[PDB]
Formats: structure tokens, sequence, C-alpha cells
């Protein structure tokens, strides 16, 4: 009568090395240039 | 209707159709009851345990019939590992019926196999360690019994 110990069929087995991770985010932006700036509401040579 | 305790098993999943005067918000009440009673532990890995269903026609009981009549009513289907245990009985009493080979001819006699058997055994526990896995839900704990020392 042993029945020699019979084994599960069939289970979460490819599942086992699973969590699974997250992958990542990071935003972030570059400044725009605004270093082209004059006025000209004045004056620069009947000043003198 | 199935002479298993289920407090000795595990729930697994259950359907839960409803009939006649029912309000969804007290459906929802009634089961989040349960949920939070849980005592009545479902698996781990699947918390979302219930389907509902809701039917306007109440039970009617056949004339000459026992069963009160009622103006709403709740019918369950339920997995739990309860009834897999009630299976590991019958192959329990299939295996003592095989080992001392009773009533084998009555159906080799017809042209199966003793080899049938021996099969039909071998799938079954097969299966009773298949539940014995998802019984293994890998729950997380709640405390010791036991305070420590410093």
């Amino acid at each position: 009568p042993d029945l020699k110990n019979v084994k599960s069929k069939i289970g979460s087995t490819e599942n086992l090395k699973h969590q699974p991770g997250g992958g990542k985010v990071q935003i972030i932006n570059k400044k725009l240039d605004l270093s082209n700036v004059q006025s000209k509401c004045g004056s620069k040579d009947n000043i003198k | 209707m199935v002479k298993c305790d289920p407090r000795h098993g595990k729930y697994m999943a259950c359907c839960l159709l409803y009939r006649g005067d029912v309000v969804p918000k007290d459906v929802n009440a009634a089961i989040a009851t349960i949920k939070t009673k849980r005592s009545i532990q479902f698996v781990d890995w699947c918390p979302t345990g219930f389907k509902v269903g809701i039917n306007y026609q109440p039970p009617t009981v056949v004339p000459g019939g026992d069963l009160a009549k009622v103006q709403r009513a709740v019918c369950m289907l339920s997995n739990t590992t309860a009834i897999a245990e009630a299976w590991a009985r019958l192959d329990h009493k299939f295996d003592l019926m095989y080992a001392k080979r009773a009533f084998v001819h009555w159906y080799v006699g017809e042209g199966m196999e003793e080899g049938e058997f021996s099969e039909a055994r071998e799938d079954m526990a097969a299966l009773e360690k298949d539940y014995e896995e998802v019984g293994v839900d890998s729950v997380e704990g709640e405390g010791e019994e036991e305070g420590e020392e410093y």
C-alpha cells in the first residue's frame, strides 16, 4: 500500500523567482535660455 | 451542504447569488461584514475573493413543501481546501479496498485494466498535493504569544 510519497500536479512553479521589481522615473527638466535681452525704452547715445 | 468543516479548510473563492427584495448597498455591507470578520480566512493570494449576482424574482416553494417562504434569499457556491480534504478521505477508502484488491473483478470483467485503478489513485494523490500547495498561501503573521527581557 505504500504510494511512494506522490508529488503534486501542477503548481505555481513558474512564479518561484518572481516578485516582481519596479522600474524608475526622473522628471526633471532643462532650463530655457533667456540671455538674449536688452531694453529699448531709454537712451544710450543722446544722454552724452 | 457538504460534510466538511470550513474553519478547518481555507476559503478560496465565493459566488453569492441574491433573489427578491434585495438592496445592492445591503449586499455590499453584508459582504464587507464577512471580509472584516477575517477569522473566515480567505487565501492571501486572492483578496478580491467575491463574485456577486442580484435578481428581482423571489424563490417559490412547490406545494407540499417544508421550506418557509421569504421576500428575499441567498445562494452560494464556495471553493475551499475543506472539500479537497473530504476528497482525501474518499481516496483513502478507495485505497483500502484496492490494498486488498476487493471487487476489482467486477470491473476487470468489463475489459478494464487493474492498471487503471493505480493510475487513478496516483492522479488523485497528485490532486491532494495540488490543493496542499494552494492551502500554503504564504500569508504573513501577526505577533508572538510572549514578550522579551532587557
